[PDB]
């Protein structure tokens, strides 16, 4: 039932600065008023990130990306556009692959050997005989064989209606590929900004530690389409994207300093070997 | 040691807590979700005159 | 069974189920069977004797 999308406009890629953002708890033991020296995939600061930002105005990204020792990722949201993403190699039924996605009812993470499609989305439809939307369209993968894990949260249902205004929403991830197990670190922060990311130290707390034992290398961000009667044309073309943006970074062997305040709150780190300066943070501890 | 009460707040990942020393500070009970600090019980200088 | 060829060696604890055409020589294999294309997988011979 997969279709392509044909209505795009191309642009080359936008870059943004991270400005001390991807932090993350790197062990689960407490550790209070103490500046804790610690090496693993972090997220370099002060580091260029790729911008990807669906609107209409229509430009919309959701190319396969890289997976290069791990990925931040981090969502601006205010209408739940965003809603999953696809890990793998060959992305074609010839290798495992894994599907996060919330399609508002549930959350699905499944590795299993999908057949993806070129242009992989979910699609929600606006009613005018009342003001209601629901999620009509699931154009993920058209088949699915030899499927080794599954896990399906407890039943939901989130605001899938399109909001205007201004960015709310701040989801922040970090997936890591290590011995077999994909580690998924999460924060959600509310924000009040336009365009780019927020300016500030959030630290990412462990969510999830799935067994898969999969080759990943590529990965492709799932989004949602609105479609309306105010959006003529076959499956291909009627359609709008709602304003969202996602920005991609990748992580990097690296030493940190973390700050742990008096109640166990990473609220401070240093990115050791960034400049000299930060060296001379690390050595003087 | 000696297990007292404590004030820590543990996130719900979180068993125990260390020193920059690594040792083991506070442990939540896993009966009853509490905290509780853990101290040497052996402390203070000693002399013979 | 057990997989006999492989281009390179599994990290620890990952899976491959993948049943593409092994090539072992140069030429392409075209996901047919024959000289130096080899089907990976192998079944164990397991009689009570
Ligand atoms: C994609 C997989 C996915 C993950 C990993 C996930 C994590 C996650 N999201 C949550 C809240 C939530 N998560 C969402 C929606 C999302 N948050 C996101 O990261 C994304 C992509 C969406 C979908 C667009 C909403 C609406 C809430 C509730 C926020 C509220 O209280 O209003 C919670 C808290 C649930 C609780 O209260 O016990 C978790 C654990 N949610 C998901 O759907
Ligand atoms: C979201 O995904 C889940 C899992 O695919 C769907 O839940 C299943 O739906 C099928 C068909 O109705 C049932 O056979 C299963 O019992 C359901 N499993 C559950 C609830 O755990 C769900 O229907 C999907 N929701 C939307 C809006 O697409
Ligand atoms: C994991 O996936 C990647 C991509 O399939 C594998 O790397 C490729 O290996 C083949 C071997 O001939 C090369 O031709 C490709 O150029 C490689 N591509 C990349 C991006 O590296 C890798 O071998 C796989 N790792 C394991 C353990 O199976
Ligand atoms: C277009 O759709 C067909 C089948 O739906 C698919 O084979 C093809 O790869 C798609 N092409 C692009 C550019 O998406
Ligand atoms: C990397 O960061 C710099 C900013 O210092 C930016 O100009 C550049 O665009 C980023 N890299 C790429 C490929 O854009
Ligand atoms: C009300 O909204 C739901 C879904 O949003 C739709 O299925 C239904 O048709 C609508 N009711 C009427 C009378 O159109
Ligand atoms: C993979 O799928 C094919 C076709 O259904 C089947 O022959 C094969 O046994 C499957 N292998 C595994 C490990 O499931
Ligand atoms: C730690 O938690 C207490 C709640 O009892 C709060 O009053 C205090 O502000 C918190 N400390 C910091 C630095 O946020
Ligand atoms: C038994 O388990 C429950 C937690 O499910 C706990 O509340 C309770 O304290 C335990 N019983 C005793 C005697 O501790």
């Amino acid at each position: 039932q997969c279709v392509n999308l044909t209505t795009r406009t191309q642009l080359p890629p936008a870059y943004t600065n991270s400005f001390t953002r991807g932090v993350y708890y790197p062990d689960k033991v407490f550790r209070s008023s103490v500046l804790h020296s610690t090496q693993d995939l972090f997220l370099p600061f002060f580091s260029n990130v790729t911008w990807f930002h669906a609107i209409h105005v229509k430009r919309f990204d959701n190319p396969v990306l890289p997976f290069n020792d791990g990925v931040y990722f981090a969502s601006t949201e205010k209408s739940n556009i965003i809603r999953g993403w696809i890990f793998g190699t060959t992305l074609d039924s010839k290798t495992q692959s894994l599907l996060i996605v919330n399609n508002a009812t549930n959350v699905v993470i499944k590795v299993c050997e999908f057949q993806f499609c070129n242009d992989p989305f979910l699609g929600v439809y606006y009613h005018k005989n009342n003001k209601s939307w629901m999620e009509s369209e699931f154009r993920v993968y058209s088949s699915a064989n030899n499927c080794t894990f599954e896990y399906v949260s407890q039943p939901f249902l989130m605001d899938l209606e399109g909001k205007q205004g201004n960015f709310k929403n701040l989801r922040e991830f970090v997936f890591k590929n290590i011995d077999g197990y994909f580690k998924i670190y999460s924060k959600h922060t509310p924000i009040n900004l336009v365009r780019d990311l927020p300016q500030g130290f959030s630290a990412l707390e462990p969510l999830v530690d799935l067994p898969i034992g999969i080759n990943i290398t590529r990965f492709q961000t799932l989004l949602a389409l609105h479609r309306s009667y105010l959006t003529p044309g076959d499956s291909s073309s009627g359609w709008t994207a709602g304003a969202a943006a996602y920005y991609v970074g990748y992580l990097q062997p690296r030493t940190f300093l973390l700050k742990y305040n008096e109640n166990g709150t990473i609220t401070d780190a240093v990115d050791c070997a960034l400049d000299p300066l930060s060296e001379t943070k690390c050595t003087l501890k | 040691g000696v297990l007292t009460e404590s004030n820590k707040k543990f996130l719900p990942f979180q068993q125990f807590g260390r020193d920059i020393a690594d040792t083991t500070d506070a442990v939540r009970d896993p009966q009853t979700l509490e905290i509780l600090d853990i101290t040497p019980c052996s402390f203070g200088g000693v002399s013979v005159i | 069974l057990y997989r006999l060829f492989r281009k390179s060696n599994l990290k620890p604890f990952e899976r491959d189920i993948s049943t593409e055409i092994y090539q072992a020589g140069s030429t392409p294999c075209n996901g047919v069977e024959g000289f130096n294309c080899y089907f990976p997988l192998q079944s164990y011979g397991f009689q009570p004797t």
